[PDB]
RNA sequence: CGGUAUCUAACCAGAAAGCCACGGCUAACUACGUGCCAGCAGCCGCGGUAAUACGUAGGUGGCAAGCGUUGUCCGGAUUUAUUGGGCGUAAAGCGCGCGCAGGCGGUCUUUUAAGUCUGAUGUGAAAGCCCCCGGCUUAACCGGGGAGGGUCAUUGGAAACUG
RNA sequence: GGUGCAUUAGCUAGUUGGUAGGGUAAUGGCCUACCAAGGCAACGAUGCAUAGCCGACCUGAGAGGGUGAUCGGCCACACUGG
């Protein structure tokens, strides 16, 4: 465009979108608000859990959860590792990162920080899984 | 020192003869590990500007972390880029002891400095990362001057770099003047280094 | 020569020297005189001849090929165009081509190349590049 | 001594009483890509015997407030 | 007296009328460390006489360039097909700054400093043909003032 | 009430302070009118550094300096001459 | 603060290394267990009984009192393109005219100096980035000196180009 | 001189100017009585939403883009309103 034509309007630039929505909010309980803040982790119960099958062309069973968060907002996040000892209504943390198989799961859920405990007999990564050392 | 690990597979992994000539690559002068006594794999140049970044930091064994800090300090200083930084860094005073001949190695040098056995101008210093500049002294202290492996390690004395004065009858030494790259070791290049962190 | 009659009188230079031609006219004034004569200062041009006319005179260009068939001028551009106009103070002439090339500037003093401008010390609006 | 701003412009209207409004036309250079804009801000001056008609070019100065917004007095009606 | 060097293989195959037929292309440019360098391409059946077949041909397009002061006079681009790279001269000591297949050029011709970047596509048969066509715009400081009839004092 | 005063700087336990006017109610190391010189009570005999020319106006102005810039200026000799300008 | 900094003298290798990764991007490979299960995943995608991609073990690579994961911002992104993009077929020329405001405007001469260029004066605090020296056993840090940073103001000049 | 929204087009009635007087440290519709009907807005008035401002910080080859914590200057507030 000439350079009238852009004095007239001005070049705007595009609005990347977030990939984890549920980690950028807050409940402001006085006054009953979304506040606009930004967080790694929030704090959140759990509601079901239980497996899903995976997408094409992968044909697993996934263990997945169905949690509420501090801010009221109910998504489905991931078990990583081999086993879990997650029952109904337990207080886990949550965490970004999504998985390209299962369709509607975003978030991720770490283990090792709550009621989740540390997977068991995991020899070397062992920072993720949250297990200590094997004296 | 700072790596405290077992001394020959860094030098013949690195293909080069760290810490002087030949000790270390004499026989098996095979890589390291299970492999590498197979084949060799042609190196991407992404490993060639990164192994060489190796050959330097692993030949005077310090941490990278001041690496950075002494290549971007050596930036601000006038001339060819690449080049004065390996000026820059042969003046620490490890060398400047190695050089003198009054430890064998490098390694042996940077533990004899940090238990306080030299003074710069008559006064202790205490690390290895003191960098001396041109009219300075270096002694031994007058304390440990009758220990048994200084003496030793000043019987071997190879060849004394030009650009460094010495004598053991006082065990005093100085640098003459700023080193000329070619008096260096200068055996690998430089332009892969300074590639490597202009990324 | 609808709005800029500059802007046209390099591209009628450009196109010419694409096909090899030797000798082009095109109606005079008084600012696409001196530019023309700027030209022949450093070989651009092999020489230059005014005419005169009814309505305002002509000026024919005798452009300059070296041998074995190369061209000299190489290319032209503007950078004071009619919708927007640029003006460069004196420390801030550029040099073009490491100063192979040659720019061309309306100063104070006169239209004037840059070797002497930088050297005068004025600034002015940028005509052209020439290299 | 310091000497206030003095301005110049056209005469845009008198239905105010003993007061004209005049535009002082200026060219500014744009934010990012350069090009000159005609940008016209109007002021309001006095007029002690409202001889200043509309039309005209004359030059004002600043002064002291004297109404809500009135801060500037004429010297001269440079013309009609 | 020529330093060939390997930048690029791959894998093309044409269908026939019972199944599908593998061909290996590989892309080499050759040169030596004074000025002088050539690209070639090359096709053949197996990999090892894919690469032989290329040189042969690299041999036929030297290109000379200037090295004023071991470095490229002025800044040009070129301006290939889809391919559009920019080169421009660079301090001393610094180092060649290109990237993947512009570099390579670059290495073999023997110039020690000089920028770039690769404006226009990626594909890298295009950025050798780019590069190529950008040198030929680069002029020694004398052959510009042998045309204009001037000399080196007053262009610098 | 303008008065001659000092300022902090310098690392913790390692002090180096300024001569600087200021006036009584900004704070220590806040606003100030002008910087005069440098006072550094590390060294056994004191680095002291000041105008000497611009304080003796501002002291015809009406600046009363501090109980130890007091103490420097006379060390320095120049609280005498201060004495000897205000019989004119 | 505080018998804190520091110095001196005696004793013992003894009391002091972990985290991530190893198919390609990307530096770094084998054996066993499992057999579209358990599982990994930043993208390509790995697993259906001979897995350099799952789990473990040996070895190697990276970095180091730290190493990884998540979240936010800039870059690569010429992917809002003034410097620095386009519209036949890839998204992109309104269905087409009459036209207000606006934007731009053939050749020459004289004049004005709003734009334009330039000289001087004042001012743009201190700290901060940069540069030059000096202090902390070195560095981080801390000092002194300068430079820059404005579509800044007053005043004097130039008249080629725009008005 | 420095933010978005036109899926936000008209706004203002002490408003805009004038004659006297009142009130303050001071000029002033700051206020009063009277006179006239003006003033602002597509060069974005009005309304809505968001936000303390700057020296600076992070990034970038550069133009630019994001932020205004600690340190310094200016402003506003002190449980909410007068
Ligand atoms: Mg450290
Ligand atoms: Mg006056
Ligand atoms: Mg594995
Ligand atoms: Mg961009
Ligand atoms: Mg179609
Ligand atoms: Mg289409
Ligand atoms: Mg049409
Ligand atoms: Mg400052
Ligand atoms: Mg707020
Ligand atoms: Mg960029």
């Amino acid at each position: 465009p000439t350079i009238n034509q852009l004095v007239r309007k001005p070049r705007q630039s595009k609005i990347k979108k977030s990939t984890s929505p549920a980690l950028n909010k807050g409940l402001n309980s006085f006054k009953r608000e979304l506040t606009d803040v930004n967080s790694p982790q929030k704090r959140g119960v759990c509601t079901r859990v239980g497996t899903m099958t995976p997408k094409k062309p992968n044909s697993a069973l996934r263990k997945y959860a169905r949690v509420r968060l501090s801010n009221g907002i109910e998504v489905t996040a991931y078990i990583p590792g081999i086993g879990h000892n997650l029952q109904e209504h337990s207080v886990v943390l949550i965490r970004g990162g999504r998985v390209k198989d299962l369709p509607g799961v975003r978030y991720h859920i770490v283990r090792g920080a709550l009621d989740t405990a540390g997977v068991e007999n995991r020899g070397q990564s062992r920072s993720k899984y949250g297990t200590k050392k094997p004296k | 020192a700072r790596y405290t690990g077992p001394s020959w597979k860094v030098s013949r992994r690195l293909g080069i003869s760290l810490s002087g000539t030949g000790k270390e690559l004499e026989r098996r002068p095979y890589a390291p590990g299970q492999h590498g006594p197979t084949q060799r794999k042609k190196i991407s140049e992404y490993g060639l500007q990164q192994a060489e970044k190796q050959k330097l930091r692993h030949m005077y064994g310090l941490t990278e972390r001041q690496f950075k800090n002494t290549f971007n300090k050596a930036g601000k200083l006038q001339g060819k880029h690449g080049e004065n930084f390996m000026i820059l860094l042969e003046q620490r005073l490890d060398n400047i002891v190695y050089r003198l001949g009054l430890a064998r190695t490098r390694r042996a040098a940077r533990q004899l400095v940090n238990h306080g056995h030299i003074t710069v101008d008559g006064k202790r210093v205490d690390i290895p990362s003191y960098q001396v500049s041109v009219g300075q002294v270096i002694s031994v202290r007058e304390k440990s001057a009758k220990n048994s492996a200084i003496a030793e390690s000043l019987e071997v004395s190879s060849f004394v770099p030009e650009y460094v004065t010495f004598d053991a009858e006082t065990l005093t030494g100085s640098l003459n003047r700023l080193p000329e790259r070619s008096e260096l070791a200068a055996e690998i290049n430089e332009a892969f280094i300074v590639e490597f962190y202009s990324r | 020569v609808m709005t800029d009659p500059i802007a046209d009188f390099l591209t009628r230079i450009r196109n010419a020297n694409m096909v090899k031609h030797d000798k082009l006219e095109l109606p005079a004034s008084k600012i696409k005189k001196e530019i023309a004569e700027i030209l022949k200062r450093e070989g651009f041009i092999r020489d230059v001849e005014y005419i005169e006319d009814d309505n305002a005179g002509t000026i024919r260009v005798f452009l300059k090929y070296g041998a074995t068939g190369e061209r000299v001028i190489t290319g032209l551009k503007r950078i004071s165009k009619p919708g927007l106009r640029v003006y460069a103070k004196s420390t801030e002439v550029p040099k073009v081509l490491n100063g192979l090339g040659i720019a061309i500037v309306s100063t104070s003093q006169g239209v004037l190349t840059d070797k002497e401008a930088r050297a005068k010390q004025v600034g002015g609006e940028v005509l052209a590049y020439v290299w | 001594r310091n000497q206030r701003k003095v301005y110049t412009g056209r005469v845009v209207s008198d239905k105010m009483d003993k007061t004209i409004t005049v535009v002082v036309e200026t060219y500014k250079k744009h934010g990012l890509y350069g090009k000159r804009v005609k940008y016209s801000k109007k002021f309001k001056a006095h007029d002690e015997n409202n001889i200043a008609k509309t039309g005209d070019v004359v030059r004002i100065s600043e002064t002291r407030p004297l109404s809500a917004t009135k801060h500037f007095r004429l010297l001269e009606v440079v013309e009609e | 007296d020529l330093e060939e060097r390997v930048v690029t293989i791959n894998r093309v195959a044409k269908v026939v009328k019972g199944g599908r037929r593998f061909r290996f292309t590989a892309l080499v440019v050759v040169g030596d460390k004074n000025g002088h360098v050539g690209f070639g391409t090359g096709k053949a059946q197996e990999v090892p006489d894919a690469i032989r077949k290329a040189v042969e041909d690299a041999k036929k397009n030297m290109v000379f360039v200037p090295t004023v002061d071991t470095t490229i006079p002025h800044t040009v681009v070129g301006h290939f097909g889809g391919g559009e790279i920019l080169l421009k001269p660079a301090s001393a000591g610094s180092g060649v700054t290109a990237g993947g297949p512009v570099r390579a050029v670059l290495e073999l011709a023997g110039v020690a400093d000089v920028s770039s970047k690769s404006l226009g596509s990626n594909t890298p048969i295009n950025m050798v043909r780019a590069t190529i066509d950008g040198i030929k715009q680069l002029k020694n400081a004398e052959d510009v003032a042998k045309l204009r009839g001037k000399t080196v004092e007053e262009l610098l | 009430a303008v008065k001659i005063r000092l300022k902090r700087m310098g690392s913790k336990k390692k002090p180096f302070y300024r001569i600087v006017v200021a006036d009584s109610r900004f704070p220590r190391d806040g606003r100030s009118i002008e910087t005069i010189g440098t006072y550094n009570p590390l060294l056994d005999p004191v680095e002291v550094k000041i105008d000497e020319e611009a304080t003796l106006k501002w002291m015809h102005n009406g600046a009363k300096p501090s109980d130890t810039v007091r103490n420097l200026l006379s060390r320095e000799g120049i609280m005498e001459k201060f004495h000897n300008q205000k019989l004119g």
